[PDB]
RNA sequence: CCGGGCACUCUAACGGGACUGCCCGCGAAAGCGGGAGGAAGGAGGGGACGACGUCUGGUCAGCAUGGCCCUUACGGCCUGGGCGACACACGUGCUACAAUGCCCACUACAAAGCGAUGCCACCCGGCAACGGGGAGCUAAUCGCAAAAAGGUGGGCCCAGUUCGGAUUGGGGUCUGCAACCCGACCCCAUGAAGCCGGAAUCGCUAGUAAUCGCGGAUCAGCCAUGCCGCGGUGAAUACG
């Protein structure tokens, strides 16, 4: 989530066996989407208008 | 129940200092915290210092504690 | 019945392979 | 004779980003392969509102890569020239092979 | 039923005997959805007795279930003492219904393995007044009357 | 000599072709009593030309295929109940009451969040 | 909150994506990556000018910062002086290089998120708090617009009571999901406790 | 019919009949009527005199059972006592051993509910 | 399948269609009874959207953010241990108590998704998880996948039983530095409670409840019976 954890934004870990995700922004680690590198909040906020292009309110 | 397969595992932090022990009838209590390291039977002689996570155990291991893990042994956490 | 690991809807429940569970 | 896919965000942009690459090789290569439609394939990720408890409420949230295909049918260099590149379009990309 | 007294669902005409009325009993023993075994289920338990009797099974469901059809029921009812039972007289939708909510129940309640069995051997006992159902029914028709003792609130 | 009926059903097509004199089925093969198991409801698609009484005097090609068989058996119906018009558009007198004419509404629904079946809803304790 | 926002339910409805690039996969994780690490300064530094929509070209390789500002100005630099000393912090990450061009932005009062640090800057001035709000929902509104609401919240004047301050006008239609409208947000680190407003604008409408 | 150390499939399918033993479950029902060739359905009040023999000799005679198997396990146990391995700490106290929580449930290897206060 | 041909399915992309307008009765009017025809109605069915405000509801362990406070440490770094105990009690669920059932053998219709050292057709060693070798796909045109329930034949005969699979002994595949503390999975054995649940009590008005099976995300493999979706079969009943 802050900045006392970003050594793996790089991926570097020692292992195969390591890799925090840390979303791009939240950071944090818990939920650190794939599509997207960032957090399932950052999802939401941000889709909710131009940052995740391609997307949209999904319905039907 | 259990597995490993092609290639068992024992540590080298004990393993490894313990090839050379041997050689003059085994060292003398290794200390090596490794509690993950497959128990090997030269060994049978030595005594283990398994970490405890806080705590470090005596286990004067044999070949019929072998087929185990050096703190399987090395009881975590307490109870009653 | 469903944790019957040895049965058809055990493995089919469980979703795996095995002796009973077979390919075709 | 010449495969065109091309797949995209939006439906009628991708539909006539390319739309304008059909009839001019319909009077060149011999003819076309049409505005070919595709199946749209999607993604979705519909997650929990706001951090702690709560959760039943996630919101949906899409996302389209819309196929599309219309293939020029037969080349010519006057096919390859009618509507060579002779380009246009930009919210999508495309596929060349044959 | 707060805003509006609702409607009835209607059904197909039983691609056998050509009613509906047994779609619903088919229908009552269907359970779980798989209205396919019990599509049958219902039809053999008659050649079943086109197999062990030689009577279409029209007159038993008919003759029979119509009596496993309670004429007359008791229901709570409050006021400054209790909720004292109450007898009036049933209804029509209800009486019918209870006939099968009656008979797929102590129908398969009945002891003769196979669904079928259970089946064709209750719309028997039935279409005889004897058997399982019947009693229920009867046991309540009793019910009421048996607590005629209650007619101050009417209905 | 050619006529026609289309049908869809809770998801599923099936072209009824026909070619009168009588009406022999033929799904993917399987004759009329084989590809749908003589599952009581399957003499139910051929129901409309039965109201009609053309049944043995209008041979069919049918075919179909889209997800459950429960369902192809009211999809083909719906052709089988189309034909009858569709070279008849006569036929809609013993066609109407049964409205064997009429598209099936009926449908799927879909989950929504908190929600166990699209609308079955979990359960609390004391409140 | 018993709201969602708008921009987000107006996209392919009334407010297009700031950026455009396609594809993705393999690609997307970084696309919008970099994208979102121009952001950090561009229409940052260049916020004295017009921080509203941060559009984005592309085509992999073929950058471009369409970014629009209002003022025409504190940019381009007698035929392109800022528009380079800025390409030059435009490729101080885009390895494709963007075709970067300063956007003419018209009447402020209508850019929504303009108003928003608009009476946030005018928010830091202490100055007439709901009275620049009173202003405020009035220049967007004779400034063309149909409709006009701004909501400060969180502490005001250092109220150690947080409160939550109304203010709109003419007419706020949401739900008409189609009228399209428009929305900004913005901030105000106080010597008591960071805050933030918010600015809405109907318009036209259809 | 005594096949295995004292035992007896009365009336009851051979195959299954034999699941009857410590030691036999329907995986080694089979692999009898194999070694052995007997036609696995019809009761054992249809089996046969050199046939009783034959898997009672394939089956005495191919895997360890009853008296023999069960106190050959009270050993393993007896084995994980002595020997510190955890395995044999649970057996030690009666609970669960090879990978379980036990803040609640595991009624059966701890024993029926002895209910307190708080 | 190789031509051959769009009439049919679907493909994603446009627009058309329903408004109590026509039909007739009540009524001052809205509109309500029913019908015409219609693919359909009287808002077709389902979503997306949650007013001025309410409890100072929830989070400063997402981040931010006013200030309080420790600062060779109330940062950090690494291995190890714990978050997974346990005398117990609550919540939500999975599985089952079975014959409308369980099991084997042969055959069929899902829609929506998903895959680059990444899903993986096949041949072939093994009872097996899986291993070794390898065809097409950059994915309506190859595959993950086989759907299951179900249909047909047949095995069981009301049994704590071929029900049910807890637990437990032993061997073994797999990711992985490493599976003792605690990994799923496969083979043998072991096969426990449970014969439908006190008082009390939760869901749903239809394609829903119920039952069946499929994928998804995070994710090395994984404690998923959870969650988010699709679809197959398809009820009951509402006097008031
Ligand atoms: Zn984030």
């Amino acid at each position: 989530a802050r900045k006392a954890l970003i050594e793996k934004a790089k991926r570097t870990p020692k292992f195969k066996v390591r890799a925090y995700t840390r979303c791009v922004r939240c950071g944090r680690a818990r939920s650190v989407y794939r599509f997207f590198g960032l957090c399932r909040i950052c999802l939401r906020e941000l889709a909710h208008k131009g940052q995740l292009p391609g997307v949209r309110k999904a319905s039907w | 129940p259990r597995s490993l397969k092609k290639g068992v595992f024992v540590d080298d932090h004990l393993l490894e200092k313990v090839l050379e022990l041997n050689a003059k009838g085994e060292k003398r209590l290794i200390k090596t915290w490794s509690r993950r390291s497959t128990i090997v039977p030269e060994m049978v002689g030595h005594t283990i210092a398994v970490y405890n996570g806080k705590q470090h155990v005596p286990v004067y291991i044999t070949e019929n504690m072998v087929g185990h893990k050096l703190g399987e042994f090395a009881p975590t956490r307490t109870y009653r | 019945g469903k944790g019957d690991r040895r049965t058809r809807r055990g493995k089919i429940w469980r979703g795996t392979y095995g002796k009973y569970r077979p390919r075709k | 004779k010449i495969r065109i896919k091309l797949r995209g965000f939006d439906h009628k942009t991708l539909d006539a980003s390319a739309q304008k690459i059909v009839e001019a090789a319909r009077r060149s290569g011999a003819q076309v392969s049409g505005p070919i439609p595709l199946p749209t394939r999607v993604r979705r990720f519909t997650v929990i509102r706001g951090p702690f408890k709560h959760k039943d409420s996630r919101e949906h949230f899409e996302l389209r890569t819309h196929n599309r295909l219309v293939d020029i049918i037969n080349p010519n260099r006057k096919t390859i020239e009618q509507l060579m590149t002779l380009d246009l379009p930009t919210g999508v990309e495309i596929e060349i092979k044959t | 039923a707060r805003r509006r007294r609702a409607e009835v669902r209607q059904l197909q005409p039983d691609l056998v005997y050509g009613d509906v009325l047994v779609t619903a009993f088919i229908n009552k023993i269907m359970r779980d959805g798989k209205k396919n075994l019990a599509a049958r289920i219902f039809y053999d338990a008659c050649k079943i007795i086109q197999e062990k009797t030689g009577q279409e099974p029209l007159k038993v469901f008919k003759q029979a279930v119509e009596n496993v059809k309670p004429r007359m029921e008791v229901r709570s009812r409050r006021v400054g003492g209790a909720n004292y039972q109450v007898p009036m007289e049933v209804s029509p939708r209800r009486q019918q219904s209870l006939a099968l909510r009656w008979l797929v129940q102590a129908a398969n309640q009945r002891p003769e393995r196979r669904a079928a069995v259970r089946i064709a051997h209750e719309l028997m006992d039935a279409a005889e007044g004897k058997g399982g159902a019947v009693k229920k029914k009867e046991d309540v028709e009793r019910m009421a009357e048996a607590n005629r003792a209650y007619a101050h609130y009417r209905w | 000599e050619q006529y026609y009926g289309t049908g869809r059903r809770k998801e599923a097509v099936a072209r009824v072709f026909l070619r009168p004199g009588n009406g022999k089925v033929t799904v993917n093969g399987q004759d009329f009593n084989e590809y749908f198991q003589g599952l009581v409801r399957a003499v139910a698609a051929l129901e409309p030309l039965r109201a009609v009484d053309a049944l043995g005097r209008f041979d069919a090609y049918i075919t179909v295929r889209g997800g459950g068989k429960s369902g192809q058996i009211d999809a083909i119906k719906l052709g089988i109940a189309r034909a009858l018009v569709q070279y008849n558009p006569d036929y809609r007198a013993k066609l109407k009451p049964l409205g064997f004419l009429t598209r099936d509404a009926r449908v799927v629904e879909r989950k929504k969040y908190g929600k166990h079946k699209a609308r079955r809803a979990p359960q609390y304790s004391k409140r | 909150g018993n709201k969602i926002h708008p921009i987000g339910f107006r996209l392919g409805i009334t407010r297009d994506w700031e950026s455009r690039w396609y594809a993705g996969k393999k690609q997307y994780r970084h696309l919008l990556l970099e994208d979102q690490r121009i952001r950090g300064l561009l229409e940052k530094e260049l916020y004295s000018a017009g921080l509203a929509r941060v559009d984005i070209e592309r085509a992999a390789d073929n950058v471009a910062v369409t970014v629009h500002v209002a003022k025409p100005g504190v940019v381009i630099g007698r035929g392109g002086e800022r528009i380079r000393v800025l390409r030059e912090e435009l490729a101080k990450l885009t390895g494709k290089n963007v075709a970067l061009n300063v956007q003419e932005v018209q009447n402020p009062n209508l850019s929504a998120p303009l108003v928003a640090q608009r009476v946030a800057e005018q928010i830091e001035r202490r100055f007439a708090v709901r009275r620049a709000i009173k202003q405020a929902v009035q220049r967007v509104m004779e400034s063309g617009a149909k409709g006009a609401k701004v909501i400060v919240s969180g502490r005001i004047g250092g109220a150690e009571q947080a409160r939550t301050e109304w203010a709109a006008q003419g007419r706020v239609p949401l739900h008409t999901l189609r009228a399209n409208i428009d929305y900004g947000f913005a901030l105000a680190r106080t010597t008591y406790g960071v805050l933030g407003v918010k600015a809405y604008i109907f318009l036209g409408e259809v | 019919a005594r096949i295995a150390g004292v035992e007896i499939p009365r009336n009851k399918r051979v195959d299954v009949a034999l699941t009857y033993i410590y030691g036999i479950g329907k995986a080694r029902a089979k692999e009898a009527l194999e070694k052995t060739g007997i036609n696995p359905a019809t009761r054992v009040k249809d089996l046969t005199e050199a046939e009783v023999v034959r898997l009672r000799e394939y089956v005495e005679n191919t895997w360890k059972l009853e008296g023999e198997l069960r106190a050959e396990v009270a050993a393993n146990i007896k084995r994980l006592m002595d020997i510190g391995c955890y395995r044999g700490l649970r057996h030690r106290r009666g609970l669960p051993v090879r990978g379980q929580r036990t803040r609640t449930n595991a009624r059966t290897r701890k024993g029926p509910r002895k209910t307190v206060a708080g």
